[PDB]
DNA sequence: AACTATGAAACAAATTTTCC
DNA sequence: TTGGAAAATTTGTTTCATAG
């Protein structure tokens, strides 16, 4: 039937966007963690920098 | 055979979705961990220096 | 090295900005060449502040670009260009599973350098995504960003370290026919209001062309989505007049950090520009 | 019995890599 | 060397079959 086709389509594009968000939030969350990663890392090259002098 | 060789095509691009996931929490959680000893680091260095 | 750097107390700075394409070739093809400058010339790099008489070493590797932290791409490699009939610069080639070119810093030369010993190595995705540690995936990661750094050696037994990064470089022959690309903005901010008129300069822009602006919170979820109404009847295929839109929410205290891009097509979009309203 | 979520099939659209 | 594009590979979409 018509409508029984369109409505697996829906639930094949709803299963297919769900899993795709969640590689594009496990995908956002390691950026960000990156960039707290290379600000922690600058900061303390600067640190350093002070306790030479 | 066409019809069977983009069957593994399929099955193959499936399966590299999973890995991914997979490689991005076992990544996830390193970070939070590094992360958190940098934090420390960041700390130790920060008290020396306002002692200095 | 993924470790950060900056432009050092000297200031290590790209003279001549590469071109904004440039199609890497394959192992599987003949080097096509060293990266150039759009003056039909080649790029050219150069250490400001220092005052001494020994030659340095200016040390080259391909990164990344996109909004990420610059780190060494893991699908492009350097290439050491063996040279035209008059090899301008010498090369040293080393590895630590991504290419790294030395090539003198002269004080003769006014301790200053032309690339055009380097050209760009593409390595097949397949291969990379193969080895474990690797998140990242070559699919339509096709942009690059070339690095230099030094290591000024001082009185104090010190070692100064700098680094710079070139304008992005879209490395694909597809998407650089298909892909849109902003090289220049005309403002970076306005207030609340918008509406005043923006100038983009850019690669790859067509009609279809259509200028959006986006939110974002710390999570990436996205809160708003804008359509910008850009002028469109006569400019060039590379400039567009954009208005920018009026924000969302006209009455903040603090100036919120917004986003725009160009887009063809839906699968044709460029990566994400920088803007930013300010409250009255 | 009926209906959503999901993996797998087929074939098409998108994007990369080999060839000329 | 360049530029272009056929050939090869991946990834997206619409269906089916089907567990729950």
């Amino acid at each position: 039937r018509r409508i029984r086709r369109e409505r697996n389509k829906m639930a094949a594009a709803k299963s297919r966007n769900r899993r795709r968000e969640l590689t594009d939030t496990l995908q956002a969350e390691t950026d960000q963690l990156e960039d707290e990663k290379s600000a922690l890392q600058t900061e303390i090259a600067n640190l350093l920098k002070e306790k030479e002098k | 055979r066409k019809r069977m060789r983009n069957r593994i095509a399929a099955s193959k691009s499936r399966k590299r979705k999973l890995e991914r996931i997979a490689r991005l929490e076992e990544k996830v959680k390193t970070l939070k961990a590094q992360n958190s000893e940098l934090a420390s680091t960041a700390n130790m260095l920060r008290e020396q220096v306002a002692q200095l | 090295w993924p470790l950060s750097s900056q432009s050092g107390s000297y200031e290590l700075r790209i003279e001549v900005q590469p071109k904004p394409h440039h199609r890497a070739h394959y192992e599987t093809e003949g080097s096509r060449g060293a990266v150039k400058a759009p003056t039909g010339g080649h790029p050219v790099v150069q250490l400001h502040g220092y005052m001494e008489n020994k030659p340095l070493g200016l040390q080259i590797f391909i990164g990344t670009a996109d909004e990420r932290i610059l780190k060494p791409h893991a699908f492009y490699q350097v290439h050491r260009i063996t040279g035209k009939t008059v090899t301008t610069t010498s090369y040293e080639k080393i590895v630590g599973n991504t290419k790294v070119l030395e090539i003198p810093l002269e004080p003769k030369n006014n301790m200053r350098a032309t690339i055009d010993c380097a050209g760009i190595l593409k390595l097949r995705n397949a291969d990379i995504e193969l080895r474990k540690g690797e998140t990242d995936i070559g699919r339509k990661n096709t942009r690059v960003r070339l690095v230099f750094r030094v290591h000024i050696p001082e009185s104090s037994g010190r070692i100064v370290s700098l680094q710079t990064a070139s304008n992005p470089i879209e490395c694909s022959q597809r998407s650089a026919h298909e892909l849109p690309m902003v090289e220049r903005q005309d403002t970076d901010s306005c207030l609340v209001y918008g509406g005043q008129q923006m100038i983009l300069t850019g690669q790859n822009f067509t009609s279809e062309s259509k200028v959006v602006f986006t939110e974002k919170t710390t999570d990436g979820q996205q809160i708003w989505e804008m359509e910008a109404t850009v002028d469109k009847d006569k400019s060039q295929p590379n400039m567009l007049f954009v208005e920018i839109p009026e924000y969302r929410n006209k009455h903040i205290r603090t100036p919120v950090k917004v986003n725009f891009y160009v887009i063809n097509g839906k699968r044709k979009r460029s990566q994400p520009q920088h803007f930013t309203y300010h409250p009255v």
